[PDB]
C-alpha cells in the first residue's frame, strides 16, 4: 500500500565545480508534496528543497528542485567539497510516507587497480576450532569490484563476507576485504585455496593463492 | 526549535520498548511529530506519524499492530511503543517534525519536515556480551614482494558493535585501514585491521595490536610475527 | 560477438589520431565498453571506459586531461579522442566489453586491436 | 478556512437555503404533514434505506474500487449523512408529495444524532486509528435542523393566514435566491481558480459518480416493493439520492490535518456536482416522458 519512489542514480561521481542532477520518479502522481534531504555519515539529515521546487531558508543558492508531472530532478550548479554526501528523495502526499533508495555523491578520480593479498588461518584459531582465509584489496578505484573465492578450483557461495571502507580522504581510493569462514573439518579436507579478484582496471583477473 | 530522544538500548527478541522525544521551543499538541527509522547500511524508513489535536495517527504496515504512538501535552513529549520486536527492527530512530502551515500564505502547502532529533539507536538481539578473540593475519613469505607488504589483525566474535583498535599505541597511522563491523549469522560481530609496510624485513620492528573492548575489560596485545 | 579497430598508422608527435570501435551483433545501449592498450614487450595496460549514459567516463592516471573517450548508443560505436600524442603511446589499441551490468570488470569479448605508431 | 471569503460564502449560503426553504413552504399543509406523521410508511422505508444500506453500498463500493484509507472513509462518511436541503428541491422540481419531503429531512436529521455515531463505529474498524465518535458535528446538526424547520413554519403561517402577501414573499424570495446565486458562484470559483489543482484519483471520481445514482435507483425499487403512489415513490427516490456533503466536510477537515487531506480537497465539491447532474438530467427524463408517452 505504499507509492513507489525510484531515484534513478543510485551513486554519482562528480569533481568539484561540476553540476549534478539527481531524478525521482514517482509511481502515481502525488502532486507537488516531494522533499529532498542531505545526510552526511553518522548525523541526522538536513532538509533542502520543500514543495519540490522552494528552496529552504539557510541553504545555499546552488540547490534547486523542479517538477515536470511525477518526475522530479534536484540539481547542483557548481559542486563544493562539503557537497559530497547521501541525498534522498521523499514523497509526503499519501498517507503512507515513502522515501527513495538514495544518491551517494563521491570524488571522481583516475582508475586504480587494486592490490590483492591472501592470509593463511592463525594456529590459535585452527586450534580453537575455526579456520579463516581472508583476502585483501587495496587502494583501488572506483568501488566496483567483484571477489570470488575457489577451493579446489571449486566455486563456493554462500560461505564469505565482506566489507568496505569509506573514500580516503587523500587517496579517494577504496579498501575492501573478504572473509572466507569454514570449520575446521572442512579445512583439512582441501588443499589449495585460491582468491579471484576482478576490476575495471585489470585486463585480466588476478588471482593469488596459498598452499595448505 | 529542539528534538531530543532517549530510551535506545538493547532489547531481546519479542520483547517491548518505549522510546521518548523531548520537544522544546514549540507545542507537540498541535505539531505533527514522525519517527524515521534507519537501520545500518541502509536508507531511510518511515514509521508512525501522531496529530494531537486532530487525533490523527498512522503507521506504515510493517509496524502496523505492533506500534503504538502518543504524546503528553504535559511533558510535551511524544512517545512510541514497540511490542513483539523482531531482529528486523534494529536501527537508528529519528524524531521529526512536519513543516509549520502558514497562516498568512493560506495557498502554499509546505511539504517537508523542518527540524530532527540527534536519533536514539535500538538493538534486537538475543546474544549477550562477550569478549573478543585476536587473531593475527601473519603476512606470506610471498606477498608482492618488493616495496609493499600487507600485515594484519583480526578481532572475532565479539557481540558489543563498539570496538577500537591502534598499532603501537598510536605510533602508526599510514596505510592504518580498518573496515567497519560485519554481523556474522551467529549474531556476533566480527572486524579487521590491514597496514601496510616498506617490507624491508617487515620494516625490521615489532608491530603490536591495540584493541579495546569497552562494554567489557578486554585489553589484548598480540604481536604479528612473519611465519 | 566481434569488435573490430578503425583508425591508426603513423602520425607526428603532437598530433591527434582518432579510433573508432563498431559492435555488432548485441546491442551495447546498457552495457560497459572500455579501451586497452599493448604495448610491444609489456602487458595490456588500461587507458579509458565508457559507462552507460550519465555515469560519465574515467581515465587511467598517464592518459589525463588527453585521450577523450566517447559514445554513440544510436550507432553502437565508441570513440577514443587522442590528442597532443607522445611517443610513450606507441603500442597496440585493443578494446573490450563489459559483460556484468554492475561494472565488476568482467570482459568476455576483446577486440582484433589495431597499431599505432607515434615517431617523428 | 477563517478567511472572510470562507465566512462570507457560509452566510450567504444561510440566506439562500433559508428564502429558498421559505419559498417551497407554500406548498405544504399541517394536516397532511401530520397524517404522514401518524401513520409512517414512506417515513420508514425512507429511513430504511437511509441508514441501512447505503453505508453498507458505501462501504462494498470502497472495497470493489480499490481505495486508500481517507478516500474510502470519505465515501463511508458520505454514505452516513442526512439527505440535506437539495432534496428537497429536486421533489418540488417533479410532481411529488411535498409534506412527506419535509417529514423526511426533518426525521433524518434528528434521528442523525444518535444513528450516525454509531454506523461510523461500526464500519470506520480497519481504515481509521482513532475515534470518529465526537468529530460529529451535533451542534451544527441541531442548527441545520432548526434553520430548516423555522422558514418552514413561517411560510405556512403566510400562508394559512395572509394569503394577500404571499405574491410578494415569491417574488422577493425568487429574486434574492438569484442575486445571492450569482455570488456564491462567483467566490467559489474565484476560490478554486487561486488555489492549487490537487490532484484527485480516478476511481474515486468513478464511486462519486456511481454513489447517487445508486442512492436513487435503490430508493425507486424499494419504494415499489411496497405498494405507492407515484408522488412519494419519486419522493422518497430523491430524498435517497440526496445527501449532505457539508457535515462529510466538517469532519473530514476536523479529522485529518492539513497536510494529510490533500487528496480530498475538492472531493465534497465533485460530490455535489454530480448528485446536481444527476438529479437534473432524470427530472428531464420524467418531465419527456410525461408529455411524450
Ligand atoms: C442545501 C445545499 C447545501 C447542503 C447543506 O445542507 N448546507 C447547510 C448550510 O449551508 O447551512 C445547497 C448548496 C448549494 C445549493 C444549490 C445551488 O448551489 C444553487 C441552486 C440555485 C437554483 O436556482 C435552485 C437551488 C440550487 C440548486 C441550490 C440548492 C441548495 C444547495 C444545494
Ligand atoms: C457544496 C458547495 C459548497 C458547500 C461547502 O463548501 N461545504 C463545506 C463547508 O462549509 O465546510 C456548493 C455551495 C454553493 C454551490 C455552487 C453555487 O452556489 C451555484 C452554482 C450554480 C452553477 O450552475 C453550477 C453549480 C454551482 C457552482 C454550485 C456548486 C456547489 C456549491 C459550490
Ligand atoms: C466554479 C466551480 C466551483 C464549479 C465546479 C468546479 C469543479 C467541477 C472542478 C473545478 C476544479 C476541478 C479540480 C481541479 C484539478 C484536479 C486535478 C486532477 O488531476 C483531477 C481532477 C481535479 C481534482 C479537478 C476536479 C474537478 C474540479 C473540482
Ligand atoms: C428510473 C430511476 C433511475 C429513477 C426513477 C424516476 C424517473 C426515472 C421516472 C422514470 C419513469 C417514472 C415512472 C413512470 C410511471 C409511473 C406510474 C405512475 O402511475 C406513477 C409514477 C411512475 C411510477 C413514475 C415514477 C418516476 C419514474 C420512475
Ligand atoms: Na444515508
Ligand atoms: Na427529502
Amino acid at each position: 500500500s505504499d507509492i513507489q519512489m525510484t531515484q534513478s542514480p543510485s551513486s554519482l561521481s562528480a569533481s568539484v565545480g561540476d553540476r549534478v542532477t539527481i531524478t525521482c520518479r514517482a509511481s502515481q502522481s502525488v502532486s507537488s508534496a516531494v522533499a529532498w534531504y542531505q545526510q552526511k555519515p553518522g548525523k541526522a539529515p538536513k532538509l533542502l528543497i520543500y514543495s519540490a521546487s522552494s528552496l529552504y531558508s539557510g541553504v545555499p543558492s546552488r540547490f534547486s528542485g523542479s517538477r515536470s508531472g511525477t518526475d522530479f530532478t534536484l540539481t547542483i550548479s557548481s559542486l563544493q567539497p562539503e557537497d559530497f554526501a547521501t541525498y534522498y528523495c521523499q514523497q509526503s502526499y499519501w498517507s503512507p510516507i515513502t522515501f527513495g533508495q538514495g544518491t551517494k555523491v563521491e570524488i571522481k578520480r583516475t582508475v586504480a587497480a587494486p592490490s590483492v593479498f591472501i592470509f593463511p588461518p592463525s594456529d590459535s584459531q585452527l586450534k580453537s576450532g575455526t579456520a579463516s582465509v581472508v583476502c585483501l584489496l587495496n587502494n583501488f578505484y572506483p568501488r566496483e569490484a567483484k571477489v570470488q573465492w575457489k577451493v579446489d578450483n571449486a566455486l563456493q557461495s554462500g560461505n564469505s563476507q565482506e566489507s568496505v571502507t569509506e573514500q580516503d580522504s587523500k587517496d579517494s581510493t577504496y579498501s575492501l576485504s573478504s572473509t572466507l569462514t569454514l570449520s575446521k573439518a572442512d579445512y583439512e579436507k582441501h588443499k589449495v585455496y585460491a582468491c579471484e579478484v576482478t576490476h575495471q582496471g585489470l585486463s585480466s583477473p588476478v588471482t593469488k593463492s596459498f598452499n595448505r | 526549535v529542539q528534538l531530543v530522544e532517549s530510551g535506545g538500548g538493547l532489547v531481546q527478541p519479542g520483547g517491548s520498548l518505549r522510546l521518548s522525544c523531548a520537544a522544546s521551543g514549540f507545542n507537540v499538541s498541535y505539531s505533527s511529530i514522525h519517527w524515521v527509522r534507519q537501520a545500518p547500511g541502509k536508507g531511510l524508513e518511515w514509521v508512525a506519524s501522531i496529530s494531537s489535536s486532530y487525533g490523527y495517527t498512522s503507521y506504515a504496515d510493517s509496524v502496523k499492530g505492533r506500534f503504538t504512538i502518543s504524546a503528553d501535552t504535559s511533558k510535551n513529549t511524544a512517545y512510541l511503543q514497540m511490542n513483539s520486536l523482531r531482529a528486523e527492527d534494529t536501527a537508528v530512530y529519528y524524531c521529526a517534525r512536519y513543516m509549520k502551515q502558514q497562516s498568512q500564505m493560506w495557498y502554499q502547502r509546505y511539504w517537508g519536515f523542518d527540524y530532527w532529533g540527534q536519533g536514539t539507536l535500538v538493538t534486537v538481539s538475543s546474544a549477550s556480551t562477550k569478549g573478543p578473540s585476536v587473531f593475527p593475519l601473519a603476512p606470506s613469505s610471498k606477498s608482492t614482494s618488493g616495496g609493499t607488504a600487507a600485515l594484519g589483525c583480526l578481532v572475532k566474535d565479539y557481540f558489543p558493535e563498539p570496538v577500537t583498535v591502534s598499532w603501537n599505541s598510536g605510533a602508526l597511522t599510514s596505510g592504518v585501514h580498518t573496515f567497519p563491523a560485519v554481523l556474522q549469522s551467529s549474531g556476533l560481530y566480527s572486524l579487521s585491521s590491514v597496514v601496510t609496510v616498506p617490507s624491508s624485513s617487515l620494516g625490521t620492528q615489532t608491530y603490536i595490536c591495540n584493541v579495546n573492548h569497552k562494554p567489557s575489560n578486554t585489553k589484548v596485545d598480540k604481536k604479528v610475527e612473519p611465519k | 560477438v566481434q569488435l573490430q579497430e578503425s583508425g591508426g598508422g603513423l602520425v607526428q608527435p603532437g598530433g591527434s589520431l582518432r579510433l573508432s570501435c563498431a559492435a555488432s551483433g548485441r546491442t551495447i545501449s546498457r552495457y560497459a565498453m572500455s579501451w586497452f592498450r599493448q604495448a610491444p614487450g609489456k602487458e595490456r595496460e588500461f587507458v579509458a571506459v565508457a559507462r552507460r549514459s550519465g555515469d560519465g567516463a574515467f581515465y587511467a592516471d598517464s592518459v589525463q586531461g588527453r585521450f577523450t573517450v566517447s559514445r554513440d548508443d544510436a550507432k553502437n560505436t565508441v570513440y577514443l579522442q587522442m590528442n597532443s600524442l607522445k611517443p610513450e603511446d606507441t603500442a597496440v589499441y585493443y578494446c573490450a566489453i563489459d559483460s556484468d551490468t554492475f561494472y565488476s570488470g568482467s570482459y568476455d569479448y576483446w577486440g582484433q586491436g589495431t597499431q599505432v605508431t607515434v615517431s617523428s | 478556512g477563517k478567511r472572510p471569503t470562507d465566512l462570507a460564502l457560509s452566510v450567504i449560503l444561510v440566506f439562500m437555503l433559508f428564502f429558498i426553504m421559505l419559498s417551497l413552504g407554500c406548498t405544504m399543509e399541517f394536516s397532511k404533514i401530520k397524517a404522514h406523521l401518524w401513520k409512517p410508511k414512506g417515513l420508514a422505508i425512507a429511513l430504511v434505506a437511509q441508514y441501512g444500506i447505503m453505508p453498507l453500498t458505501a462501504f462494498v463500493l470502497g472495497k470493489v474500487f480499490r481505495l486508500k484509507n481517507i478516500e474510502a472513509l470519505a465515501i463511508l462518511v458520505c454514505g452516513c449523512s442526512p439527505g440535506g436541503n437539495l432534496s428537497n428541491v429536486f421533489s418540488l422540481a417533479m410532481k411529488g408529495d411535498m409534506n412527506l419531503s419535509i417529514v423526511m429531512t426533518t426525521c433524518s436529521t434528528f434521528c442523525a444524532l444518535g444513528m450516525m455515531p454509531l454506523l461510523l463505529y461500526i464500519y470506520s474498524r480497519g481504515i481509521y486509528d482513532g475515534d470518529l465518535k465526537d468529530k460529529v458535528p451535533y451542534k451544527g446538526i441541531v442548527i441545520s435542523l432548526v434553520l430548516v424547520l423555522i422558514p418552514c413554519t413561517i411560510g405556512i403561517v403566510l400562508k394559512s393566514k395572509r394569503p394577500q402577501y404571499m405574491r410578494y414573499v415569491i417574488k422577493g424570495g425568487m429574486i434574492i435566491i438569484l442575486l445571492c446565486s450569482v455570488a456564491v458562484t462567483v467566490l467559489s470559483a474565484i476560490n478554486v481558480g487561486k488555489s492549487i489543482m490537487f490532484a484527485m484519483t480516478p476511481l474515486l471520481i468513478a464511486t462519486s459518480s456511481l454513489m447517487p445514482f445508486i442512492g436513487f435507483l435503490l430508493g425507486y425499487v424499494l419504494s415499489a416493493l411496497f405498494c405507492l403512489n407515484g408522488r412519494c415513490r419519486r419522493t422518497v427516490s430523491m430524498e435517497t439520492g440526496c445527501q449532505n456533503v457539508q457535515l462529510c466536510s466538517t469532519i473530514l477537515n476536523v479529522a485529518f490535518p492539513p497536510e494529510v487531506i490533500g487528496p480530498l480537497f475538492f472531493f465534497p465539491l465533485l460530490y455535489m456536482i454530480f448528485q446536481l447532474g444527476e438529479g437534473l438530467l432524470l427530472i428531464a427524463i420524467f418531465w419527456c416522458y410525461e408529455k411524450f408517452k
